[PDB]
């Protein structure tokens, strides 16, 4: 109920001044819930993908984070293959106050620059910390194959 | 169009009991309060924590508020 | 732009106000002009003449910002 | 200094919007000494009355109350013959918030509902308390012997 006219508001904001390499809306009617899509990040082994991501959002909403997982594979050492996201935001460091936008730039950030040693993917943190090349390298292959076709 | 110092951090809407925390920042009295039930003891929009967990009114805006409804035909908050 | 709303302007000196502070009873004044009172040893608001039930002074920076986009918006600069 | 400055600033307010039956201003050039003028209220016995007021500003005004007296002669029982008023707000409860033209409000209050249970002149306090008819009419003669006019 409070939760419904802020979820409103909050996506009316967010199509004024949509995120910097971002889409979000409603699915459909049911706005309260959310896909979001994603552009690889260009400092990236993610640049050229197209990355959606799934909104839902909790009862007591803005005081419960929200649902964030992508729908499109990567091979990332904060993101598995349930798509859910190991992003601070998301479980501990959430605010009242924050926002999708928010929370989809900071993925953004993350993509960019993981965060290898909070790890939801061990192999993956692992080949980071002692294989960049490797992971620079397996990561251009997962984004060609599932995100930009 | 509201002016954003008008709305709330947590709800988004024009407030009716503003109310300001110990970091300086104005919220909506029932959303910050209810995060403060919650437990948590930070200021939500800044994330730094409070130094006490008192709730004073904001007068001074709630006074800009509803003049600029009455100036703008819009029902008091 | 040449009449100051009267909540931009401190009970205490009549001024446009630089530093906006909020004491607990929910008033605004200027820090200089409030604190003068408090270390003057009253512990009382003022405007409401209540007791102040305590003696932080908190920033109103919402008020603070407001004063700034007035003083923009008319050509005041603000000493 | 900022004494003067909020003398000043006090007087513009005063002349904007000016108090309700009461007219103020600064005796010449002179800025910390000001002469009022006070219409007796319609209810009291001293209507179609004219009294006048002294104002001295001390010098760390408006955190110090300023000094107020009357300079016409009244049958009041907070009222003295030397001019000095007795209301709370000049001693006890000033605070640096308040303004000429609410103490002028004040005294305007203190003549139509005067406070026997403090009084400054017993005698008049005793008549208001035991003959209010030989007050009202001991006014209004010393508002038509004094202030008419």
């Amino acid at each position: 109920a409070m939760a419904s006219k802020r979820i409103l508001k909050e996506l009316k904001d967010l199509q004024k001044d949509p995120p910097t390499s971002c889409s979000a809306g409603p699915v459909g009617e049911d706005m309260f819930h959310w896909q979001a899509t994603i552009m690889g990040p260009a400092d990236s082994p993610y640049a050229g993908g197209v990355f959606l991501v799934s909104i839902h959002f909790p009862p007591d909403y803005p005081f419960k984070p929200p649902k964030v997982a992508f729908k499109t594979k990567v091979f990332h050492p904060n993101i598995n293959s349930n798509g859910s996201i190991c992003l601070d935001i998301l479980k501990e460091q959430w605010s009242p106050a924050l926002t999708v936008s928010k929370v989809l730039l900071s993925i953004c950030s993350l993509l960019t620059d993981p965060n290898p040693d909070d790890p939801l993917v061990p192999e993956i943190a692992h080949m980071y910390k002692t294989d960049r090349a490797k992971y620079e390298s397996t990561a251009r292959g997962w984004t060609q194959k599932y995100a930009m076709g | 169009i509201i002016p954003d110092e008008f709305r709330c951090p947590i709800s988004l809407e024009l407030m009716q009991d503003p109310v300001i925390v110990s970091s300086g920042q104005t919220y909506e009295r029932s959303c910050i309060q209810k995060w403060l039930d919650s437990g948590h003891k930070t200021c939500p929009k800044t994330q730094q924590p409070l130094s006490h967990t008192s709730l004073t009114p904001n007068f001074v805006l709630k006074s800009l508020i509803s003049q600029w409804c009455e100036a703008n035909g819009i029902e008091l908050p």
